[PDB]
C-alpha cells in the first residue's frame, strides 16, 4: 500500500482519513466527557485545603491590591458586586472547618470544600494549582526513589518488601523497626545508615504540612486530580482527529500566498487545537460553524508573520489589503485605472501615507535569475560592492601620514607634541584643551594658545606647499 | 575595453564592471593548463592571486607598484575562504594542517 | 580621519553637506546634444528649464 | 597564515558545530523594513555576525576612536571591522533529530551498509510509517525487526517493558549510537571465512571495509544525525539593497527560513501537547526542510516561491557548473580588442593602441610622474592623466 | 562560550563571579574538586591556577588580570575611577589588601592553631580601624559600589568561618555596610551553595 | 615635602630593576623626573616616613606615594599618554598584561635564585634560563619587538632583565642567536634606552 509515495500530502491524507466523521450528537458526547474531565480535576483542587491559601492571600489583597477583579472570577456558577459577598460568605466556613483538627477532623475540612464547588477561578492561575502539587511529587518521588537504592543498593535490602509497609504514608518508622526486626543482615545494617534514611524524608515532613494533611491525603489529591487530566487528553485529541478532514477544505483558498500547502493546514491545527479547547455546545451551534472562525483565524494570522522576507507588520497588512480592495473596485466603475490622489478621495489618508505603503509591499528579486538571453550568468554577477575603497583611495591616506608626520616634523618640539595630542595624530583618541595642560603641568589658556599661534605656522606658504596639495 | 582597477564583486571578491570599467578578462580554466604547459610558476600564482582575488594582497602591490618595487605578497584568495565556509555549513568538518 | 581632521583645520575647508553624484557623458564619445526631455512626479514643482 | 598542508576533512560532531556558532539564530525575519538596520536573534543579526558600520555600534553610543574593543551593552555589538560579518557562523538547535540526507541518500547508503539494512527499510523509518525494535531481549524480535503499526501493537499488548520500539529520524540515532564498530569488526572478520559465495564474499568484503573506516578515522557512527544545523555568515548570502527600493536575496535566505519557521513551531507543538497524529506529521515535515537545504532536488523539488524556478541550496553550489567554484578567477589589467595585420613588425612583437596601453600600465605611470616630481602628490598625478 | 574555571569555595573564584554577575555577562562556570579542576584544564593553562578564563580565543589566570579585563570591555555599569588621579588610588588601595589582608588569612586556615590567634587579633583592630571611615561614604571611599570593595564583599562573607567577629565597637559603623551591599543581586546571584551556608545570610 | 611641588617624586632604587624597569617607561614619555640613586641602609628620609610599605621605587606626585612597578608603570601610561606605550583593545590590552605576569613569575625568580642559590642552582637557573630564553628565539622574525610591532611596555619587562646578562653570569649559545642577539642591537640602545640606562649598571657592559 505503500506505493513508493514520497510527498508528505500523499502521506498527510493516506493516515488522517482512516477516522470517521462525528455526527452531531457524538460532538455532544465527546464534549460532555470533557466536562466531566476538568470537573474532575477541579473538584480535585477542593480536596487540596491550600486551594483557597494561593488565592486567599489574593482576596487578602484583591481589595488591597495584590490581584485584579479578572483573574480569579469571571462571575459565579450556578467586581465588589459578588466579589464582596460570595468570598466573604467563605470567610464563615474557612478557619471554622479546620477548626476540628486544631471524629469530625475531615468533614469540616471537607465540608468547608464541599461548598467550594460553586466558586469560579480564571484561566490565569489554574496552570499555578496544578503546578503547585505536581513540584511536591518530584519533591517526595526522587526521595522515595532513593528510599529504594538507599535501601536496596546500599544495605543489600530488598525493595519490593519494605514498601508495603512505608509508602504513601512516607513518615513513619516501618521499616525503621519492621524491616529491621527480621534478623537479617541488610536489616541489621539499616541501623547503620539509620539517620539519613530518616532525615532525607525531612523536607517531605514540611510537605504534610506544607499543605497540613498527611502524605497519604496528598497522594490522593495529587493522584486522582491526574486521571482528570487524562481523562480529557484522550477526550480532545479524539476531536482534533475527527475534524482534522475539516482543515484542508478551509486552507485551500490561501494555497498561493508565499506559503507551501504543507506549512498551512499545520497552522490551522494550532487553530482547531484552540477552538476546541475553548468550545462550548451548550448554545447550540455546531463545531463546525464554531470551528471555522478559530481557524481560519490563524492561516490569516500566519501569512501576515511568516509569508514575506523583509517582515512587515501585522497592522499594516490590514492596510494594504485594503488599498487592492479599493484601488480595484474604482478599477471597474472609473473603467480607465486608479490615480496616486483618487484613493485619497477614495479611503481617508493624508494623501501621503498612500505614498509611502506603495513603497512597501514589493518583494525581493531572487539573486540567481537569469539575466536576458539566458547565458550562462545571474543577476548575483552584476551587482558590485561598495563597502571597499578604491586602492587611489587607501594610497592617498598612506601617503597622507608622509606629510603629517614629515610637515608636522618641521615644526619645534614642544609646539608639535601638542598638535598632535590635540588631534588623534599617530596615536588613540584624541583629547580635551586642559585635559592635555595636565600633561605639560602649565595648566591654563596658554595651551589653547601654543597651538594656537604653532597652527598658524604651518598654515604659512611653502610649509603648508606639501600639505595644501591633498585639497582639490 | 580595458580595465587597471575598478569594482569588485560582492559575494566573492573577483572583478566585474558595473561602474563605467567592465571586468578583467576570464582567464578560464583552459588558459591556465596553458600557463602549467611552460614551467610559468610564477606569472600563475599572481594571476590568480594578487590581481584578482586576494583581499589585502592586492592593495600592497599597488603601493608597491606606484613606488618601483615590483614584488607581491601573496596570500590565500578569498574564493576558498568561501569554500570552507560553504562546506561547513553542511555537516561536513575541513580545516588546515599545522606544520 | 583623524591626521585629515587636522588637515580641514589647517586651511578651514568647509566639509559639504551634500554629495555629488552628478550625470556625466561616459568616456570616449563626443557629440551633441540633440534633445532633452523631463519628467516630474505630479505633486512636484517645475524648475524653469522644465 | 604559516606554511600550512594536508587539508584534512571528516565529520563534524554537534559538539563542534556548537564551536564555530557564536550564537543560537531563534526567529525568520532579516530585517525591519522602516530603518534597514537588521533585527535582532534573527538571521542578519549584529549581535551574532558582528557590526554593520566599520567601527561602530548599532544603536549608536560607540563611535569614537577610544570604544573600539568594547561590546555595547544596550545591544551587544562587539565594535569591529565590518568584515568580520563575513567569518563569523550561527547556528539553530533542531528540536528533534534528522538525518543527513547525503549520508541517507547517496547510492552507497552509509547509514545503509553502516548497519546493514536495506535502505527501502531505512526510508520506511524515517517517514514514521513502520516501527522498528530496539533491545529486544529474551522475546521473539531481533535488534532490527521492522514491526508495521499493527504488529507493534499487537507485540506491545503482550510485554511492556524488557523491549522498546521507536520510529522516526529519532531511532536510527539510537540504532547507531549502541552499535559497536570493534564487536561486529572481529566477529565479522571470522564470518567472512565461512562464506562461500562470489558475490558474499565479496560485498562481504565492503561492509567491513567500512566499518574499518570508522574506527581508525575517529568518527563516530551516530555523527551522520544532524542536531545542530549550522548557518552561513550573512555577507555570503547577502540581502544587498538594489538601486529603485527592490532588494536582490540570495537564494539561502527563502531555505533558512523555512526551517527557522517549520522548527519553531515544532517547539510549540510539544508545549501545547497535540496529537501524535500532528507531531509526528510535523518532524516528517522539518525533516524534509533540512534536506531541502543540503541537497534540494532528491526530493519533491520545492521550487521557489514567488516565482517558478527551482530554490539553489548548499550542494548546488559547489556542483559542476563544469569546474570548480574556486579557481578551476576573473584577472585585472586585461583588454580586449579586433586584431589586425600589421606585417612590419618584428617577430617578438605587437602594437598595443594608445588608448589601451595607457589604461593598463596606469599604477607604473603614476611612479614616474611621482618619482621626476612633475606631480607633488598621486592625486595630483591622476588629474595629469585624465 | 565564555566558560569560568570558578573554585567551589576560595574568595578569589567568589570575586571574579561578583564581576561577571555584576556586568550582565552571559557565563557559564566549571567547578573544581576542592580547590583543584581537572588535569585537563592545563592545556589552557601551564600554571594549572583557579579562577581562570577562555573566552572563545583567550585565556587568562591571576584575577588582577582578568577583573580588569572585564572592566575595560564590559564598559557599564563601570566599577573604576574616570581620571588617572583616583584610579592609582584604587589600583593601589586593592593592592594592600590583597597583600596584607588575604595572606594573612592563609594560616587561619593553612597555619597550625597557635599561629591562627595571631591574625586572629591583630587583624581585627584594623578591621574596626576603617570602621568608622564608613560615615564618610556607603561603600569603602566611594558612593557608589566600585572595584576596590569587590575584594571586601567576598572577604566580609568568610568572617563565621573563620572566628572574628563584631562586638560592640567595629560593628555600629562597619555592619551598616554589609547589611547594604550583601542585598544587591550580583553579590546575590553570585553566592554558591558552598559559600552560602558559612552564615545565617 | 616631596609632593610639595608640580613635579614628581622617586627614590629609585640604583641597581634594582624594579627601578630601572620605570625609568624607561618614566623618560620615554619626556617628563622631568628627580633621579635619587639611594640605598635600603640610608635611603632618604621621605622615602621612609610618607612611604608606609617601604619598597623601591616609589613614585611621589602631589597626591602620595606609588610603588610596585606595574603600578606606578601603569599610572604614567594612563595620565601622560602621548607617545602610547600600550594597545587599544582590550582583548590584545589583556595578554599584554599577560606576558608581563609570566615574566615577573617565571624569570624574576630565576634572578633572586641566582642571587642566593647554591653553585649548581646557578647553572641549574642558568641552564633553565639560557637554553629556555633561545626557545622564543624564533618569535623576533615575525615581529620588530615581542609580539607588537610598536614599542610597548611587554618590552620594557624583557630589556632590563636583558641588561643584567652577564652581571649574574650568563651568555648565549647555539643554533640561531644572532636572531635574538641582532635583536638586542635594536633595542638596548633606544632614547628611552640610552639616556635612561645608569651608568652604574652600564659597566659590567664591557
Ligand atoms: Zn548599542
Amino acid at each position: 500500500e505503500i506505493g513508493r509515495t514520497t510527498d508528505p500530502v500523499r502521506m498527510y491524507m493516506r493516515e488522517m482519513g482512516t477516522v470517521e466523521l462525528l455526527t452531531r450528537e457524538g460532538e455532544i458526547d465527546i464534549a460532555k466527557r470533557i466536562e466531566d474531565g476538568i470537573n474532575q480535576v477541579q473538584c480535585s483542587v477542593a480536596e487540596y485545603p491550600e486551594a483557597i491559601t494561593y488565592l486567599l492571600e489574593q482576596y487578602d489583597r484583591v481589595e488591597a491590591e495584590e490581584a485584579r477583579l479578572s483573574d480569579l472570577i469571571t462571575g459565579f456558577v450556578d467586581d465588589p458586586e459578588l466579589a464582596r459577598e460570595k468570598f466573604a460568605e467563605l470567610r464563615a466556613q474557612y478557619v471554622v472547618t479546620r477548626d476540628t483538627i486544631k471524629a469530625t477532623a475531615q468533614e469540616e475540612i471537607l465540608k468547608l470544600s464541599e461548598v467550594f464547588k460553586q466558586f469560579r477561578l480564571v484561566p490565569k492561575q489554574f496552570d499555578y494549582l496544578v503546578n503547585s502539587m505536581r513540584v511536591m511529587m518530584d519533591r517526595v518521588r526522587t526521595q522515595e526513589r532513593l528510599i529504594m537504592k538507599l535501601c536496596v543498593e546500599q544495605c543489600k535490602m530488598p525493595k519490593k518488601n519494605f514498601i508495603t509497609l512505608f509508602t504513601g504514608n512516607e513518615t513513619s518508622d516501618t521499616w525503621f523497626n519492621a524491616a529491621i526486626a527480621m534478623n537479617k543482615p541488610w536489616s541489621e545494617k539499616l541501623h547503620d545508615v539509620s539517620e539519613e534514611v530518616h532525615r532525607a524524608l525531612q523536607k517531605l515532613q514540611q510537605i504534610e504540612e506544607e499543605t497540613g494533611l498527611t502524605i497519604e491525603q496528598v497522594k490522593d489529591i495529587n493522584r486522582r486530580m491526574s486521571i482528570g487530566e487524562a481523562k480529557a487528553r484522550r477526550a480532545k485529541k479524539e476531536m482534533v482527529e475527527a475534524n482534522l478532514r475539516l482543515v484542508i477544505s478551509i486552507a485551500k483558498k490561501y494555497t498561493n500566498r508565499g506559503l507551501q500547502f504543507l506549512d498551512l493546514i499545520q497552522e490551522g491545527n494550532i487553530g482547531l487545537m484552540k477552538a476546541v479547547d475553548k468550545f462550548e455546545y451548550r448554545r447550540g451551534y455546531k463545531f463546525s460553524t464554531y470551528a471555522t472562525w478559530w481557524i481560519r483565524q490563524a492561516i490569516t494570522r500566519s501569512i501576515a508573520d511568516q509569508a514575506r522576507t523583509i517582515r512587515i507588520p501585522v497592522h499594516m497588512i490590514e492596510t494594504i489589503n485594503k488599498l487592492n480592495r479599493i484601488s480595484r473596485q474604482m478599477l471597474q466603475e472609473m473603467g480607465r485605472e486608479p490615480t496616486p490622489e483618487e484613493l485619497a478621495e477614495r479611503m481617508l489618508m493624508p494623501e501621503d501615507k498612500i505614498r509611502k505603503v506603495l513603497k512597501i509591499a514589493k518583494e525581493p528579486i531572487s539573486m540567481e535569475t537569469p539575466i536576458g538571453d539566458d547565458e550562462d550568468s545571474h543577476l548575483g554577477d552584476f551587482i558590485e560592492d561598495t563597502t571597499l575603497e578604491l586602492p587611489l583611495d587607501s594610497a592617498t591616506t598612506e601617503s597622507l601620514r608622509a606629510a603629517t608626520h614629515d610637515v608636522l616634523a618641521g615644526l619645534t618640539a614642544r609646539e608639535a607634541k601638542v598638535l598632535r595630542m590635540r588631534f588623534g595624530i599617530d596615536m588613540n583618541t584624541d583629547y580635551t584643551l586642559e585635559e592635555v595642560g595636565k600633561q605639560f603641568d602649565v595648566t591654563r589658556e596658554r595651551i589653547r594658545q601654543i597651538e594656537a599661534k604653532a597652527l598658524r605656522k604651518l598654515r604659512h606658504p611653502s610649509r603648508s606647499e606639501v600639505l595644501r596639495s591633498f585639497l582639490d | 575595453h580595458a580595465r587597471s582597477t575598478g569594482s569588485y564583486s560582492l559575494v566573492t571578491q573577483q572583478p566585474l564592471g558595473g561602474k563605467a570599467q567592465f571586468g578583467g578578462q576570464r582567464f578560464g580554466e583552459m588558459e591556465v593548463w596553458a600557463l602549467e604547459a611552460y614551467g610559468a610558476a610564477y606569472t600563475l600564482q599572481e594571476m590568480l592571486t594578487v590581481k584578482s582575488d586576494d583581499v589585502n594582497g592586492r592593495t600592497k602591490m599597488y603601493k608597491n607598484i606606484v613606488d618601483g618595487n615590483h614584488q607581491m605578497e601573496p596570500g590565500m584568495p578569498e574564493s576558498f575562504n568561501v569554500l570552507l565556509k560553504e562546506i561547513r555549513s553542511l555537516g561536513i568538518n575541513i580545516e588546515l594542517e599545522d606544520e | 580621519t583623524p591626521e585629515e581632521k587636522l588637515l580641514r583645520a589647517i586651511f578651514g575647508e568647509k566639509a559639504s553637506d551634500v554629495k555629488d553624484s552628478s550625470l556625466r557623458v561616459p568616456n570616449g564619445v563626443s557629440g551633441t546634444v540633440i534633445d532633452v526631455q523631463v519628467f516630474t512626479r505630479d505633486g512636484v514643482e517645475k524648475d524653469k528649464r522644465a | 597564515t604559516e606554511e600550512f598542508d594536508a587539508i584534512k576533512i571528516a565529520l563534524a560532531s554537534p559538539d563542534m558545530i556548537r564551536s564555530w556558532s557564536f550564537g543560537e539564530v531563534k526567529k525568520p525575519e532579516t530585517i525591519n523594513y522602516r530603518t534597514f538596520k537588521p533585527e535582532r536573534d534573527g538571521l542578519f543579526c549584529a549581535r551574532i555576525f558582528g557590526p554593520v558600520k566599520d567601527y561602530e555600534c548599532l544603536c549608536g553610543k560607540y563611535k569614537r576612536l577610544k570604544h573600539r574593543g568594547v561590546i555595547c551593552e544596550k545591544c551587544g555589538v562587539e565594535v569591529t571591522q565590518t568584515k568580520v560579518r563575513r567569518e563569523r557562523m550561527g547556528h539553530i538547535e533542531l528540536a528533534s533529530p534528522t538525518a543527513h540526507i547525503w549520508f541517507l541518500k547517496s547510492l552507497p547508503s552509509r547509514i545503509g551498509l553502516l548497519l546493514d539494512m536495506p535502505l527501502r527499510d531505512i526510508e520506511r523509518v524515517l517517514y514514521f510509517e513502520s516501527y522498528v525494535v530496539i533491545e529486544g531481549g529474551m522475546t521473539n524480535l531481533e535488534r532490527q525487526q521492522i514491526l508495521t503499526e499493527e504488529q507493534y501493537l499487537d507485540a506491545l499488548e503482550e510485554f511492556g517493558d524488557e523491549f522498546d520500539a521507536k520510529m522516526g529520524a529519532e531511532a536510527i540515532q539510537a540504532l547507531l549510537k549502541s552499535m559497536d564498530l570493534e564487536q561486529e569488526c572481529e566477529q565479522l572478520r571470522e564470518e567472512l571465512n565461512e562464506t562461500n559465495s562470489e558475490t558474499k564474499r565479496k560485498k562481504l568484503t565492503k561492509r567491513i571495509k567500512l566499518l574499518e573506516a570508522f574506527v581508525q578515522s575517529g568518527n563516530k557512527p551516530e555523527w551522520m544525525i544532524l542536531t545542530v544545523l549550522p548557518v552561513l555568515p550573512p555577507d555570503l548570502r547577502p540581502l544587498v539593497p538594489l538601486d529603485g527600493g527592490r532588494f536582490a536575496t540570495s537564494d539561502l535566505n527563502d531555505l533558512y527560513r523555512r526551517v527557522i519557521n517549520r522548527n519553531n513551531r515544532l517547539k510549540r507543538l510539544l508545549d501545547l501537547a497535540a496529537p501524535d497524529i500532528i507531531v509526528r506529521n510535523e518532524k516528517r515535515m522539518l525533516q524534509e526542510a533540512v534536506d531541502a537545504l543540503l541537497d534540494n532536488g532528491r526530493r519533491g523539488r520545492a521550487i521557489t516561491g514567488s516565482n517558478k524556478r527551482p530554490l539553489k541550496s548548499l550542494a548546488d553550489m559547489i556542483k559542476g557548473k563544469q569546474g570548480r567554484f574556486r579557481q578551476n578567477k576573473r584577472v585585472d589589467y586585461s583588454g580586449r580588442s579586433v586584431i589586425t595585420v600589421g606585417p612590419y613588425l618584428r617577430l617578438h612583437q605587437c602594437g598595443l593602441p594608445k588608448k589601451m596601453a595607457l589604461e593598463l600600465f596606469k599604477p607604473f605611470i603614476y611612479g614616474k610622474l611621482e618619482l621626476r616630481g612633475l606631480a607633488t602628490t598621486i592625486k595630483a598625478a591622476k588629474k595629469m592623466v585624465e | 562560550v565564555m566558560t569560568l574555571f570558578s573554585g567551589p569555595t576560595d574568595i578569589y573564584s567568589h570575586q571574579v563571579r561578583i564581576v561577571l554577575a555584576e556586568k550582565g555577562v552571559s557565563f557559564e562556570i566549571e567547578h573544581v574538586e576542592k580547590d583543584n579542576p581537572p588535569q585537563d584544564l592545563i592545556d589552557l593553562n601551564p600554571n594549572q591556577s583557579v579562577p581562570t578564563l577562555v573566552d572563545r580565543e583567550l585565556t587568562l589566570w591571576e584575577s588582577r588580570i582578568i577583573m580588569e579585563y572585564l572592566d575595560e570591555r564590559f564598559p557599564h555599569p563601570p566599577l573604576m575611577p574616570v581620571y588617572p588621579v583616583a584610579r592609582g588610588e584604587s589600583r593601589l588601595y586593592m593592592h594592600r589588601i590583597e597583600k596584607d589582608w588575604y595572606t594573612l588569612m592563609n594560616t587561619i586556615i593553612n597555619g597550625s592553631a597557635s599561629e591562627a590567634d595571631a591574625a586572629r587579633k591583630q587583624l581585627r583592630e584594623e578591621l574596626l580601624a576603617i570602621a568608622p571611615v564608613f560615615g564618610q561614604k556607603p561603600y569603602f571611599l566611594s558612593d557608589e559600589f566600585s572595584l576596590v570593595d569587590c575584594y571586601l564583599a567576598p572577604l566580609l562573607w568568610r568572617l563565621p568561618q573563620l572566628g572574628i567577629e563584631f562586638s560592640g565597637p567595629g560593628a555600629k559603623e562597619l555592619k551598616g555596610y554589609m547589611t547594604r551591599v550583601f542585598e544587591r543581586d550580583s553579590f546575590l546571584a553570585s553566592l554558591t551553595e558552598a559559600e552560602r551556608e558559612m552564615r545565617l545570610g
